[PDB]
């Protein structure tokens, strides 16, 4: 039994071990609690803007659409404390583990950046953070190691499998059903097994609900389109949950391409791969024919992941949301892009969702459309990956 | 699921604990697992209980992790699997053997066709690690329709709906988990907690087995005098095959030595 | 003659040679009409909301003051858009610079983010922007090279002199004086020949009003005293600008101590200097018996400098400010507790504002008062050199 | 500043520009320098421009950056550029000698004594290169209290009410600047503007010396033939000692050729 539907049609669920499913519905239930409880709300709220930075800006791109009739916003969650959208959900796990009586936080991460939220709210409000992290992952995106532990996380390189995101949320969770009792897990995105998708949501739902507020200020309309990258779904759903009922806005998911999908080499279960159970949920993955699990890969860790979270899923079942792929070249040209015509430095992750809306325009540059992009994260913690790559391609 | 029935009917008549060791398939090949598989019957297993390798095998520890990766070097699917699983029967009618899979593996083309496939091959139960009772309906009532016995988990702290529920759904027997965490020798479980496994009793549940962490002769005893009707033991013996990769015939002496061992501790 | 007055008491000036000064009497000019242009004052309003993200947060610290009669809040100019106060002026200034029909611009840079800011207003606002870099500090900042040069500025080591800041103050200098005609000169503090201490001052005082108006709301009261770095003015003097009427609102700037004022290696003109004239002001500095500059020192890139603004100069000898010193190691252990802490990573210039507040409270525990210290950038560019020490020194 | 005024007197009457050497005192040694400031006297130098060794001489490129580097290696300060004027002086009586100075080393512990110390030497003028005629009052003032000239720079792009100024304010001559930028001899500056030349002959403005790249034979010419008195080279000289650090001999052997062949083209 559990106080919510763990399901967003055929997808989602709790698909762990038997020992684990107290701890679910008790997270569940804390949850619901916190929700109906103002004091909680204050609390959080204040962190939100006092802290974490909130609301963020909503940036009128100046330059990249001249010529066109795109009119492009960029929501600016690389100017949350910690460089990305991460912050703000941690903010609210961290206050459920408080309030579940438990003093360590179990986390995985692959960009780094939730790594470095759950590392921040430990230090904030008084828990003990352990970090797993692919050991490709460390060096990839080495700057977040160094503000992980200067901030006092435990970094637990993960070297099994693809040593990536997959593999740090296998270790993270087996951890968890041995420490249960006294760590909370402090999932990073909208998946893995209910509550987590929901919960993830609730607590990122303001980047669409401020997004709204925002573009009516500036434009007097809701967006034609608004497009985010899917990793595991939290940035993505923390902008489309406003706009769900309103029809007229798209929802654009932008799922890694890597190295381009006939080369097996990417990151795009919802649109290329198959419903299977793993990592707690029924969702779409990357799996062999036999039902393995494959290894993905994208040039963004944040985005390298074989899985997808389910409300993703459900809403491209039903057609409300769309999901398309962006490859490493097209992220590495919109990261270009951004930097050297607005002066803004942006995540990979969130280059993706750029990319998309760069072909959006170009591919139809008279086509009136407003569009936001979600801009995730700053590329702090990518640039020595991206000048590597690019030095070695001459420019 | 009658050949459990049948085996601790005759346990009982013997006043005797079950021993049940696992093993993954196909580790550290195939040809080495079958005979492996022989020794551990030969030398006093039950029962079997027996690993389909998987990419992500999240309730395992170390050792039982890299068992599942040497299999995988060796090429092992699960359709090699069940052509062992064949082998295994056709040479031991009455021996009760389960499987240990995860979700997907299950899932992947169809549930009932994956009971469908454990029946024809002569496989008695399934235990699926990551599906909770919640979430097991489809599951059970495959295995059920196949008459393969779904094997649920009573963990330390199950409540008494819990219990309710895996004497209800189960059948073949009750897993009684020693501790929490994942599979591990080094990592010892606790004793059979005695609530548990009397309640489970007046639940008419499947008989219990206790495992997690059960790597010696002392513990198996342990499980037998605290009312459980046997143990299972992986890691250890796992970790048997891991030191003596290079050593075939040393590695079947000492599984010999340590499953003979394990065994006459369950008469106690 | 010029519109404003080139100096506060005797500090300050126009100490340039003569081919300069038309360049600064035009820059004075363009200055005082875009202060009185509500169409300026509207577009630089507009890039500090909503592309650099203004207005930044006031922190309450939740753990450091424990067991003390001290409120510490930290004014988070390291959430402003490129991490760090220096964004603010530089949109101001890049505004002016297209005003004044000029379509390049030099910059000064020390820790990096007055270049960066420099890049990215660069970028935005379509200038062509050249940076000037001390070779010492391309290598201990060099995450901010990074940034600069993917924003496409052409960044410029400096190898003559000390190789850090005043020397890539110099360079800056020299160039601007050949390539007036078409380039602007983007000062990076309130320092310099005048107009650009006045200026500075001018386009980073929103820090203070900000604060000022923050304090009240959440305590109703103004601070006892507010506390920033000094490494040439601008932070300091942006937060303390809103406060000089405010009688009883002390105002404290942190010179950097080195490795200790007893052994030379400094940064700290203003109380250890003395007056003298050198790029363009008369202004406490640090010099030799016979005259000639010194070399300064600091761990921190952008407090290593050995002279100060002439409006700090003034401040103090009249007593209306306070300045003191802080030593590297105790940047140090400000820099870790914050990590620690409050999650936060801050800039070790910022470092040593933070450190001697925390002195404050320590030093008289039941002390009752209120601070604000201006957390003038975030440490991403500090990380490496900070590690490093750490390691070298067990930990 | 009557060394001046004899100078261009008698130029004037020999129908003659000036030449004018720059050098650093003290680079590349205290020694050599002595030497090389004889030589270009000895070579026919109307007039001396002398560099006190400044730690950071922001009007000045790479290099005379680097002559004044030489001399601070060798330990040059400016209690010794005194004790060498006193000997230039000593040798040569009547040559006028000007200084290039930075603001801080006038200022250091007195501008009125820094100008006391230029008279007791003897002196003729003062060019503090960043200080513009607007921060000029206590210089100028100190200078003309000690009959030190002070110079003061007409820039290509000066309007009418500078032009006044420096003609009113400046002794002995008016430094007209070739071009914008920094001391340079690859960066050639252009003709002295004519208007600029006229104008302060209008304003009875003390002569004019043209200088910033100024580095060969022709560009003397030009800047008499434009009406100058004269023209100063500074890193065209410099950059003869910077060739020849290894060969003091050829160094001055090399100067003397250059600085005759300046001298011969002033003229014309
Ligand atoms: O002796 P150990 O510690 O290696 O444990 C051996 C257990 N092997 S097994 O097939 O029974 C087994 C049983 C249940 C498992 O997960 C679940 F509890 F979540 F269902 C995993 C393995
Ligand atoms: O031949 P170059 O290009 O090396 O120029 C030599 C000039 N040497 S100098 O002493 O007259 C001289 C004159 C003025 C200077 O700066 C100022 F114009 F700002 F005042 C600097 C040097
Ligand atoms: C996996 C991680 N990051 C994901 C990420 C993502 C993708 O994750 P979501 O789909 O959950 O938003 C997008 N943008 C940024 C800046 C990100 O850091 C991590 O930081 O651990
Ligand atoms: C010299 C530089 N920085 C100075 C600096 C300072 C000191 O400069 P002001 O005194 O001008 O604020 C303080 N805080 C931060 C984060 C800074 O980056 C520079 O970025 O070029
Ligand atoms: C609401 C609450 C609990 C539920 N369980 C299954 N569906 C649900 C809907
Ligand atoms: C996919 C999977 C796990 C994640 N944790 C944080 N972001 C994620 C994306
Ligand atoms: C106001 C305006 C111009 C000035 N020049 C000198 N002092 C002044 C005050
Ligand atoms: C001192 C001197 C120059 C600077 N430019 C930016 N910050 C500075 C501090
Ligand atoms: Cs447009
Ligand atoms: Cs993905
Ligand atoms: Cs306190
Ligand atoms: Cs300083």
């Amino acid at each position: 039994t559990t106080l919510l539907n763990p399901y967003f049609g055929e997808f989602g669920g709790m698909y762990v071990p038997q020992i684990l499913m107290p701890a679910l519905n008790q997270l569940e239930e804390a949850f619901v609690s916190a929700q109906k409880d103002p004091e909680f709300q204050a609390q959080f709220a204040d962190l939100l803007k006092n802290y974490a930075g909130r609301p963020t800006a909503l940036t009128k791109c100046q330059n990249i659409t001249a010529g066109t009739r795109t009119t492009l916003y960029l929501k600016r969650e690389d100017l949350l404390h910690g460089g990305a959208h991460k912050t703000n959900q941690v903010l609210g796990q961290a206050l459920l583990a408080k309030r579940m009586g438990k003093s360590e936080i179990i986390a995985e991460t692959g960009a780094g950046q939730h790594g470095v939220a759950s590392a921040l709210a430990s230090a904030l409000l008084g828990l003990k953070c352990r970090i797993y992290m692919g050991a490709k992952d460390v060096e990839r995106q080495s700057p977040n190691v160094f503000r992980m532990r200067l901030m006092g996380a435990e970094v637990i390189p993960v070297h099994s499998g693809s040593a990536t995101l997959k593999d740090a949320c296998n270790e993270a969770l087996r951890d968890w059903s041995g420490s249960y009792e006294t760590a909370h897990y402090m999932l990073g995105t909208a998946a893995g097994p209910h509550p987590y998708p929901t919960i993830v949501r609730e607590f990122q739902r303001m980047i669409g609900e401020e997004t709204k507020a925002q573009i009516l200020d500036k434009e007097g309309r809701l967006p034609d389109a608004v497009i985010a990258c899917v990793g595991g779904g939290s940035n993505a759903i923390g902008m489309f949950a406003d706009f769900i009922n309103d029809t007229s806005v798209g929802l654009i998911g932008v799922e890694p391409g890597g190295h381009g999908i006939e080369t097996g080499e990417h990151g795009a279960p919802l649109k290329h791969g198959r419903v299977g159970i793993y990592f707690g949920m029924k969702a779409p993955m990357m799996q062999t024919a036999d039902g393995q699990i494959e290894e993905s890969y994208s040039i963004s860790a944040g985005l390298d992941f074989p899985s997808v979270g389910p409300q993703h899923a459900y809403l491209n079942s039903i057609g409300r949301a769309d999901y398309v792929s962006i490859t490493d070249d097209e992220a590495l040209e919109a990261f270009k892009t951004l930097c050297r015509h607005e002066g803004i430095i942006p995540a990979l992750e969130s280059s993706h969702a750029l990319a998309h809306a760069l072909k959006m325009m170009r591919e139809q540059p008279e086509k009136e459309q407003l569009l936001v992009v979600n801009l995730s994260g700053r590329g702090d913690k990518d640039i020595f990956t991206v000048h590597d790559i690019l030095k070695a391609r001459g420019e | 699921m009658e050949r459990y029935e049948n085996l601790f009917a005759q346990l009982n008549d013997r006043r005797e604990g079950a021993f049940v060791p696992f093993v993954t398939l196909g580790d550290p090949g195939i040809e080495q697992s079958l005979k492996i598989i022989d020794t551990l019957i030969d030398a006093g297993a039950d029962a079997l209980e027996l690993g389909v390798p998987f990419s992500d095998p999240l309730a395992d520890g170390p050792t039982i992790q890299n068992a599942n990766l040497r299999a995988f070097a060796a090429g092992v699917t699960p359709a090699q699997c069940f052509e062992m699983l064949a082998l295994i029967r056709e040479k031991h009618p009455t021996i009760p053997i389960g499987l240990l899979m995860y979700a997907n593996l299950v899932f992947n083309n169809g549930i009932d066709a994956f009971y469908a496939r454990c029946e024809q091959v002569g496989v008695d139960s399934v235990l699926v690690a990551d599906v909770p009772v919640e979430e097991s309906a489809p599951f059970r009532q495959a295995a059920l329709r196949h008459n393969i016995a779904p094997i649920f988990i009573c963990p330390p702290n199950a409540d008494d709906d819990l219990l309710r529920q895996v004497a209800s759904y189960g059948r073949g027997y009750t897993y009684l988990l020693s501790r929490s965490g994942v599979t591990g020798a080094e990592n010892r479980g606790a004793l059979p907690l005695h609530h548990l496994i009397e309640k489970l009793k007046e639940y008419h549940a499947a008989p219990a087995l206790q495992g997690f962490g059960i790597s010696s002769p002392e513990q198996v005893s342990a499980a037998v005098r605290a009312g459980a009707a046997g143990a299972i033991s992986g890691s250890a013996i796992v970790k048997i095959i891991e030191k003596n990769l290079a050593s075939p015939k040393q590695m079947l002496a000492e599984l010999r030595s340590f499953v003979s061992a394990m065994k006459a501790a369950s008469r106690a």
